[PDB]
């Protein structure tokens, strides 16, 4: 019998609240399983503080990273100064009750506790923002605990697996997708819509679930949008939807609210943003959109379908200004070496594993290439070569010099 | 005593604790352990309350510094490190600390002393030892941390017909007496001979263990001594006595008697006698004395001059402990560049046991160094290059220097142990 | 002032006044005026077309003989030819200035004489009733013979220069003929088409002129249906030199009327209303049946009158006035010469429409200059959000006769458009609106018209699109547009992208592999050694160049300078070992000039 990596608990706490005798329950903000006696839930906190604590004689309290217990893992995280989040796990048990914790990475899952927070900001913002109407500071933690529960008791349930995670999950990567030179530039010629309507402050535009036209925003800040149309809309022609959805993102100096319109045209996503200072957009600003770009993105996503359709080594590249990949993607431990070796000048690492696996890295102008033969004794001689026939066949240019 | 505004004392690279379960100290690396006592109070808090949920402490990972935690009959040991070792490192340094500890006291006495009455000041017995414990610890970062990192000792090289007359003199003089179980020789850090009793057997810790008494004391040269030591993979429950003294003055070889017998000093002492005296006839005094003198070997220096790329290696064959490994030179002897030679061996020899993820072959190409770690059926490798080196020339490289070792294998290692 | 794009050229041309004592030949061939002068012995005045001081030849000897009624020279000015009878046509030899004139050479023909043309620099071709003769003429005997002829009924003939084509009428029926005369040579062409029952045509509604290069026929006609008039067009671009109809001109008018041609435009002139109007071929209409039916551009409007400073004004549209195919305007009692010319300025408000105004000045002399001001004011005055497909279509006109004109010079084996617009005009125009938001979606909607017609990109428009994306921060349009090959590849494009690695590192990032592709290797080395990265340099110094050829002193000094000793050592000992390999030594050699990194190393690491 063997059993993978499980979630246990998910907590957020700040230890300023609660100094007083006899209100100490005021500093949980949000424990995953309701039905936890509240006795059990103050001595996970307890045992928490008492280690930052620990650690805060030698180092800086704020460099605390990991706990590392025989049966379970818990991860810290600090967003804000105050404000605490801590993930807990269950290491792997085969059957006498061997545990085998060695096979976690932190990396990965300090990773998904980061892409939360984000996720949460994207569309509420700060900790300390919530409320800000109130001036009693009593009060103002009622909306934040609210605010809390009504994001996490959905965010949580539809959590990715946590026995399979990768190097992209690491990451935050997303597929290249080929095209060719004249549809780009139509796709590219709907930027044209702020001299139109002056309103409109960015577009963007998706194919399926691949990026096809980003314009301005940041990397980080598409990978979100990326994510809530994935989450939100297509697993779930005309506009999607009274005060539209507003989020948080930073386009010329700082972090300001917007209010974002979704448009279906068959398989092209496109996303508007306006600005939240004024009112609401009424129904006209609708009819006139939906006349003005109904035929034309659907004579787009009509051709560029035509044009997809008439078009044992493995292999991964990253790009890491642009967060975006190309792979045709194992054992467990393979994809843990690799794991391992990700990540600054160059660098070149062969590594054979026990079971015959040749892994070969190499990193050059802020990319990463990884290939791996199996399946194969080779010496160390022929594998440089085995290689190079790869990054020939995939790389259009080399850019190693021979 | 604030030690929390103590810049010095938390700049360390190495912080040791060992204490009671009861919130006692008993062993604090730096500093008194009087004015530590609110972190002992700390450390059994931590402990009790995981403890009581069924499930025990580990690690500790931060910034900066890592925690490691052991536990074994009512004793707590804590390791804090800032530098590249990995947890497994720190735990066997602490299994090490253990050791030395049931050295200077039988297990079963402390499991007695504790069992009988609680709330025990184990110092008074651990009393007139820091040495042992100081010294054991101080091997961090011109090198004895190999032996620790690779857990193998290193042979004195000689001619074997030599050794073979050292053993033979040993063999012919010491065998009427019984109850004799070991018989050491040791000169500069380094084993000459060893001669055993048949169905025992001698285990690297407390070879090392040994090692490490006779470096420690510096009365030995005195006169003759008589002293109990306990072995614990050998006997847990009993002290062997040990006959040692050093050879001669014009030779500083300490030879090690050990016996389980207490009234054997006066036998042992003529025996001691008859075989300085057929060593001194026997011309077998001079070779030692002559390899004593030089500053280092001869024909591993000519070997690895012949190789103008290589800058340090180090080899271990597989089925016997023991380590090969040449002398320091100029681009590595300084303090500050020696430290990353160890990061890296640390490293490699982490990357290429660990049990999740075994591997077997490692190449890499940095900006600094050209790294190999290689590990086959018989031996293990781990060499050092040029960083503007191409990949043809370190295979033939690699080729010639194991051939060369292949064939001056007997001077430097020891196959098998004799015996009486 | 009001608005007029029709006049008159400032400066004409005076002669003698008509009189009982003078009258006024013309001849369009050379553009003489012809005038006499009965006061002395019948002196003579010619005037020229372009000639800033002509000195009038003055011949004095036509004394007897009758009335004259045809006068012409040879285009050489050697042979003088006159006719003084209705049956007899005679030449005069023309010596320098003088005549010279002893026995005069006469001819005699069997019928009446209409006229005579010269079709090449020595004969003379006469037109009677009979039909056509080409007569040689030499001064050596003072003899002319014939070389070819025919005969046909002939009524009154139409006469052009540039084509040698003749236009004939016939006794049998009311039919026209086409007909070549060269030398020696006497082609007939296919008849005009009118209709399967004959129509008669007189000599006021048929004219013969030169558009695009190509001869047509022009006749006046009024629609039963409607008694409205009408211009037919007969061109002569079919196989071989045969008529096809192919356009019909509308009037709405009723009278008088005359056609001239001004600048490839066709004119129709108006003596009751006091307007002209004006038509072009080549912009589109109502298509049926093949035949594109055409529609005055604008509306109704007369030529500005003109004053002289003999300031009096003189009348206009006067019974006087002679109208010639050409641009010419004669009149009697004043005694002026005029041409016709085109303002386009007062054309470009009229106009409103700018699709048509375009191609309506593509097709002309000067039309490059206002076409450029409109897309400058287009552009950066009167820029509005909804213009953008104007520009569009109107850059589609340009591109492609850019397009086929590149194409058909590269053709080779071993006439240019009117007006020819390239990217070193447009980006001149492009440049004062830089820095600005809506600057990126006119140089994309440019290069996506280049690209198009297969056009590639050159140097400065690349530099604009680069330094505009940069400026908006659009990387991923970069990157793709780098990607694509969009953006010439060299060295200049390259360095102007490096200079901008300051703002962020992407813009690095696709320098560097710019770089790359172009394998410019020297640059590279020359980046990594500034950032720090020594060892790297050397390792691609070291593939780019031979082992021979590393440079030790500035790699050296490099590695002092970075203040670490484990490089420095890396780069003896590298340079050690090649002086091993090369001269089986490990002494530098002297001419290498490295006497202080010996001394540093020694007193770094001691033996």
């Amino acid at each position: 019998q063997r059993v993978e990596i499980t979630l246990r608990s998910f907590y957020i706490f700040n230890s300023t609240f609660g100094q007083v005798e006899g209100e100490e329950h005021k500093k949980v903000l949000f424990y995953h399983p309701n039905d936890i006696e509240l006795n059990t839930k103050i001595k996970d906190v307890g045992l928490s503080e008492a280690i930052i604590r620990f650690t805060g004689t030698f180092t800086s309290e704020d460099d605390c990273q990991a706990l590392h217990t025989q049966k379970t893992t818990q991860l810290f995280y600090q967003p804000e100064p105050g404000y605490w989040l801590v993930l807990v796990l269950n290491v792997p048990k085969e059957v006498v009750a061997d545990y085998r914790g060695a096979e976690i990475s932190d990396r990965i899952y300090r990773a998904i506790l980061r892409q939360c927070y984000q996720m949460f900001r994207f569309q509420n913002g700060c900790f300390s923002s919530c409320g800000s109407e109130e001036p009693n500071p009593d009060k103002r933690r009622e909306l934040l605990c609210q605010k809390l529960l009504q994001f996490y008791d959905q965010h949580l349930t539809n959590l990715r697996d946590p026995a399979q995670c990768d190097i992209i999950d690491m990451l935050h990567s997303i597929q290249y997708l080929p095209l060719d030179k004249t549809l780009f530039l139509r796709a590219q010629n709907f930027g044209t819509l702020c001299e139109t309507f002056p309103d409109i402050k960015e577009s963007i535009m998706l194919y399926q679930e691949q990026v096809l036209c980003g314009g301005k925003l940041s990397p980080e800040d598409l990978h979100c949008v990326h994510s809530y149309v994935v989450q939100h809309v297509l697993k779930v022609g005309g506009f999607v939807r009274d005060h539209p959805m507003k989020v948080y993102v930073t386009l010329d100096k700082e972090a300001k609210p917007y209010y974002l319109l979704i448009y279906r045209a068959l398989h092209i996503t496109l996303c508007l943003f306006l600005n939240a200072d004024q009112v609401a957009p009424k129904q006209d600003l609708y009819d006139d959109l939906h006349a003005y770009m109904a035929p034309q993105l659907t004579s787009l996503a009509r051709d560029i379908s035509s044009e997809l359709t008439k078009e044992a080594p493995k292999y991964l590249f990253i790009n890491e200004q642009s967060l975006q990949h190309h792979t045709n993607f194992l054992p467990r431990n393979v994809l843990s070496i690799i794991a391992d070796l990700a990540n600054a000048p160059a660098e070149e690492v062969q590594v054979k594993t026990t079971n015959d696996y040749w892994i070969v890295k190499r990193r050059c102008n802020y990319r990463q290439y990884y290939v791996i033969l199996c399946n194969s004794k080779a010496t160390l001689l022929d594998v440089t070569q085995e290689a190079r026939r790869i990054f020939e066949q995939e790389l259009t240019d080399d850019v190693f010099f021979d | 005593y604030d030690y929390q505004h103590d810049s010095l004392w938390q700049g360390q690279k190495k912080h040791i604790f060992i204490l009671s379960e009861a919130g006692k100290p008993i062993f604090s690396l730096h500093g008194n352990e009087d004015k530590l006592a609110t972190l002992f109070g700390v450390i059994q808090a931590l402990v009790s309350f995981v403890q009581m949920g069924q499930d025990a402490i580990t690690s500790i990972h931060a910034g900066g510094i890592k925690f490691a935690f052991m536990q074994r009959s009512s004793l707590i040991l804590v390791a804090a490190s800032r530098s590249n070792m990995s947890v497994q490192q720190l735990q066997l340094q602490l299994g090490d600390v253990y050791n030395q500890i049931l050295s200077i006291l039988t297990y079963s006495h402390m499991t007695k002393i504790f069992e009988r009455r609680k709330n025990f000041d184990l110092r008074r017995l651990l009393s007139g030892s820091e040495r042992l414990f100081y010294n054991l610890l101080a091997n961090d970062s011109s090198n004895n941390i190999f032996t620790f990192l690779t857990n193998s000792i290193r042979v004195f090289p000689l001619p074997t017909t030599i050794r073979s007359q050292i053993t033979s003199a040993i063999q012919s003089n010491c065998s009427k007496i019984k109850n004799l179980v070991f018989a050491v020789l040791i000169a500069n850090n380094k084993l000459i001979a060893l001669v055993r009793m048949k169905k025992y057997s001698i285990h690297p810790a407390d070879l090392r263990l040994i090692f490490n008494l006779v470096e420690c004391s510096e009365s030995f040269k005195s006169s003759e001594n008589w002293s109990p030591i306990c072995l614990p993979k050998f006997d847990m429950n009993g002290y062997l006595h040990a006959h040692v003294s050093y050879l001669a003055d014009d030779c500083q070889a300490c030879l090690l008697l050990l016996s389980v017998d207490r009234d054997a000093f006066f036998t042992l002492a003529e025996a001691k006698a008859k075989i300085t005296e057929k060593l001194r006839k026997s011309h077998c005094l001079e070779a030692i004395n002559e390899e004593l003198q030089q500053p280092f070997n001869a024909k591993l220096y000519q070997q690895v001059v012949g190789i103008p790329e290589l800058r340090h290696f180090l080899y271990k064959p597989k089925s016997t402990a023991q380590l090969l490994c040449p002398m320091l030179r100029h681009p590595y002897k300084s303090l500050t560049e020696l430290e990353r030679l160890e990061a890296i061996y640390c490293d490699l020899l982490h990357r290429i046991h660990n049990s999740s993820r075994p591997l077997k072959l490692i190449y890499e190409m940095k900006e600094r160094e050209v790294v190999l770690a290689w590990a086959t059926g018989t031996y293990e490798l781990y060499a050092i290059f040029e960083p503007v080196v191409d990949k043809a020339t370190v295979i033939k490289y690699v080729d010639k220097l194991i051939k060369w070792i292949e064939k001056e294998y007997d001077v430097y290692f020891i196959r098998n142990h004799a015996t009486f | 002032n009001g608005i007029h794009y029709i006049e008159l050229t400032p400066n004409p041309i005076r002669f003698d006044a008509v009189s009982q004592l003078t009258n006024v030949f013309f001849d369009d061939s050379n553009k003489q005026i012809f005038a006499v002068r009965s006061g002395g012995a019948t002196g003579v005045v010619v005037k020229g077309p372009g000639s800033p001081d002509d000195v009038v030849i003055s011949f004095c000897m036509s004394d007897r003989g009758g009335a004259i009624r045809s006068i012409k020279f040879s285009p050489d000015n050697q042979i003088l030819a006159v006719q003084r009878k209705e049956n007899s046509v005679e030449f005069i030899c023309f010596q320098g200035d003088q005549p010279l004139l002893q026995d005069i050479i006469t001819h005699q023909v069997k019928t009446l004489i209409h006229g005579f043309v010269w079709v090449h620099n020595r004969e003379v071709a006469l037109i009677s009733n009979t039909g056509v003769e080409v007569y040689t003429v030499v001064p050596e005997k003072r003899q002319v013979r014939s070389v070819k002829s025919l005969s046909i009924g002939i009524k009154w003939f139409a006469w052009c220069c540039d084509a040698n084509v003749a236009l004939l009428c016939t006794s049998e029926g009311n039919s026209l003929i086409p007909v070549l005369v060269k030398q020696k040579v006497i082609t007939k062409l296919p008849k005009v088409d009118l209709g399967n029952p004959s129509r008669d045509v007189q000599e006021s509604k048929v004219t013969l002129g030169q558009v695009y290069g190509v001869l047509a026929v022009l006749i006046l006609q009024s629609n039963s249906t409607t008694g409205l008039m009408e211009v037919e067009v007969h061109l002569l671009n079919g196989p071989g030199l045969a008529p096809r109809k192919c356009h019909v001109l509308r009037l709405s008018l009723l009278g008088r009327f005359a056609i001239n041609t001004v600048d490839n435009l066709i004119v129709v002139h108006h003596q009751a209303s006091g307007t002209s109007l004006l038509f072009d071929i080549s912009l589109p209409g109502e298509v049926i049946n093949e035949i594109t039916y055409h529609t005055p551009i604008t509306p109704g409007r007369s030529i500005k009158p003109f004053g002289l400073k003999l300031i009096l004004q003189c009348e206009l549209y006067s019974t006087h006035w002679v109208l010639f195919q050409p641009n010419i305007v004669i009149d009697a009692k004043l005694g002026c010469m005029w041409f016709l010319n085109l303002c386009i300025e007062p054309l470009c408000q009229l106009i409103s429409d700018r699709i048509r105004l375009t191609e309506f000045l593509l097709q002309r002399s000067n039309g490059k200059q206002m076409l450029l001001k409109v897309i400058g004011q287009l552009v950066d005055d009167q820029y509005k959000g909804t213009l953008l497909p104007v520009l569009e279509t109107i850059f589609s006109r340009i591109n492609k006769i850019y397009a086929s004109w590149v194409q058909l010079e590269l053709q080779n084996q071993t006439t240019p458009p009117i007006v020819l617009i390239e990217q070193l005009d447009m980006v001149q125009i492009f440049q004062r609106i830089a820095r600005r938001p809506y600057t990126e979606s006119i140089l994309m909607l440019y290069l996506q018209s280049l690209n198009k017609f297969n056009i590639a990109a050159q140097e400065e428009l690349s530099k604009m699109i680069i330094s505009e994306l940069i400026s908006n921060r659009s990387f991923d349009t970069l990157r793709r547009l780098v990607s694509y090959s969009m953006l010439l590849e060299s060295k200049s494009v390259a360095c102007f992208l490096l200079s901008h690695s300051n703002v962020d590192t992407a813009i690095s990032q696709v320098a560097i592999d710019m770089l790359g592709r172009i394998e410019a290797h020297e640059i590279i080395i020359e980046v990594m050694l500034g950032q720090g990265k020594v060892i790297d340099a050397l390792r691609l110094a070291k593939n780019s160049m031979g082992l021979e050829k590393v440079p030790a002193r500035k790699f050296l000094e490099a590695a002092h300078k970075t203040k670490d000793d484990l490089i420095f050592h890396s780069v003896y000992r590298f340079f050690q070992m090649r002086n091993l390999k090369l001269y089986e030594t490990l002494s530098f050699p002297k001419a290498e000039q490295c006497t202080e990194f010996i001394q540093h190393y020694n007193n770094t690491f001691p033996a």
